[PDB]
């Protein structure tokens, strides 16, 4: 069972040089594995970068290069640019079939940006369904590490919220996140203060956005 | 100007079969090896197989050697993938890919990729999403920017597409990846920032589309009155 492994995530600064590796579980990666690389940009846009271990595909800037380092295949990026933020997949030929690695997420460091926080009360239309969804939005921040705590009448919630995060933005390299607190119309009506408390490196102190049920 | 457009995805029943297809243009199809690749939720890419120009050589991923069949029609610049004995593990995005095959230099690259067609294996029935407004909690007076959006929830299976003002508004838009709720139904949000001063003058409509259920919804988002 050939298993190809890549580091899950790497961070580099603009202008710096970074190397991504690809290793085989069956032994050293060799020329007969014809290591190849694919780049994945947001919206499932894939592009082939390297073939035959060290050959650049047409249209690929010379800042990308491949080679064998130690027992692994590698992809080196020189003078990293924000346009290089993406997920890189490696793949090795195994005699009669191809095997992809798990992919590496390459993040390019940029200055810290605190998020703009917004809280959205459930609509009346939804309440008629017997469910209540409270949405909290954390817009354009960096780095990705962010903590969102829901409080209902000052009671910390748990197990009743789910969050989603967009891919790093192509332009400003920021992330956006949404946290959704789901309650039954019953429980929702039993409380008054709904708050979203956010903690992020770009905030000296946590930020809280809230609303009182019914108020408008 | 290489183009690869997949079709045939959708909801399928476990144990059933499905046929995906791919239309190619922008290059001499007849002279290229073609490939299928898929990506299941929370997983990486998985090679399915390939087929050479004259169809005399066809290689498959060991596992699916016999539950999948790849074929092509050079006269119609088309590639086909027949899936059978479907199981949940087969739920994924299926990609049509071109392989630049250079035996001289031992150069092999999956150069161009289609954007994929989604396939879901399940015994559940399709369900259209309910679209709720995420009203601007700001007044056209506050000045500056305001955030508003749409909550698309309780639909199945993936995917749904979201656009604002029939595609006119694209700047400042953030459509989050859907999350699978405990109920087994998907849910997602789409938001966008607009000038506060335009609230009341400009109409903001999110266009939601869910093909699996032939559902199309256009919800207008306005500031809730007090
Ligand atoms: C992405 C990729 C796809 C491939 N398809 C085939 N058939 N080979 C093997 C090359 C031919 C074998 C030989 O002639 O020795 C592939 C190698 C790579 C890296």
């Amino acid at each position: 069972e050939l298993v190809v492994t890549q580091e899950s995530a790497l961070t580099t600064s603009p202008g710096e040089t970074v190397t991504l590796t690809c290793r085989s579980s069956s032994g050293a990666v060799t020329t007969s594995n014809y290591a190849t690389w694919v780049q994945e940009k947001p919206d499932h846009l894939f592009t082939g970068l390297i073939g035959g271990t060290n050959k650049r595909a047409p249209g690929v800037p010379a800042r990308f290069s491949g080679s064998l380092i130690g027992d692994r295949a590698a992809l080196t990026i020189t003078g990293a640019q924000t346009e290089d933020e993406a997920i890189y997949f490696c793949a090795l030929w195994n005699s009669n079939h191809l095997v992809f690695g798990g992919g590496t997420k390459l993040e390019i460091k940029r200055t810290v940006a605190a998020p703009s926080v917004f809280i959205f009360p459930p609509s009346d239309e939804q309440l008629k369904s017997g469910t209540a969804s409270v949405v909290c939005l954390l817009n354009n921040f960096y780095p990705r590490e962010a903590k969102v705590q829901w409080k209902v009448d000052n009671a910390l919630q748990s197990g009743n919220s789910q969050e989603s995060v967009t891919e790093q933005d192509s332009k400003d390299s920021t992330y956006s996140l949404s946290s959704t607190l789901t309650l039954s119309k019953a429980d929702y009506e039993k409380h008054k203060v709904y708050a979203c408390e956010v903690t992020h490196q770009g905030l000296s102190s946590p930020v809280t956005k809230s609303f009182n049920r019914g108020e408008c | 100007e290489v183009k690869l457009l997949e079709s045939g995805g959708g909801l399928a029943q476990p144990g059933g079969s499905l046929k995906l297809s791919c239309a190619a243009s922008g290059f001499d199809f007849r002279r290229y090896w073609m490939t299928w690749v898929r990506q299941a939720p929370g997983k990486g890419l998985e090679w399915i197989g390939e087929i050479n120009p004259d169809s005399r050589t066809i290689n498959y991923m060991p596992s699916l050697k016999d539950k999948f069949i790849i074929s092509r029609d050079n006269a119609k610049n088309s590639l086909y993938l027949q899936l059978s004995r479907l199981r949940s593990e087969d739920s994924a995005l299926y990609y049509c890919v071109r392989l630049d095959f250079d035996v001289y230099n031992h150069y092999y690259v999956l150069d161009y990729w289609g954007q994929g067609t989604s396939v879901t294996v399940s015994s559940a029935s399709t369900k259209g999403p309910s679209v709720f407004p995420l009203a601007p909690s700001s007044k056209s007076t506050s000045g500056g920017t305001a955030a508003l959006g749409c909550l698309v929830k309780d639909y199945f299976p993936e995917p749904v597409t979201v656009s604002w003002n029939s595609g006119a508004l694209t700047s400042g838009v953030h459509t989050f990846p859907a999350v699978l709720q405990s109920s087994g139904l998907y849910s997602l949000s789409s938001v966008v920032t607009v000038p506060s001063s335009s609230l009341g003058t400009q109409t903001y409509i999110c266009n939601v589309n869910h093909k699996p259920s032939n559902t199309k919804v256009d919800k207008k988002v306005e500031p809730k009155s007090c």
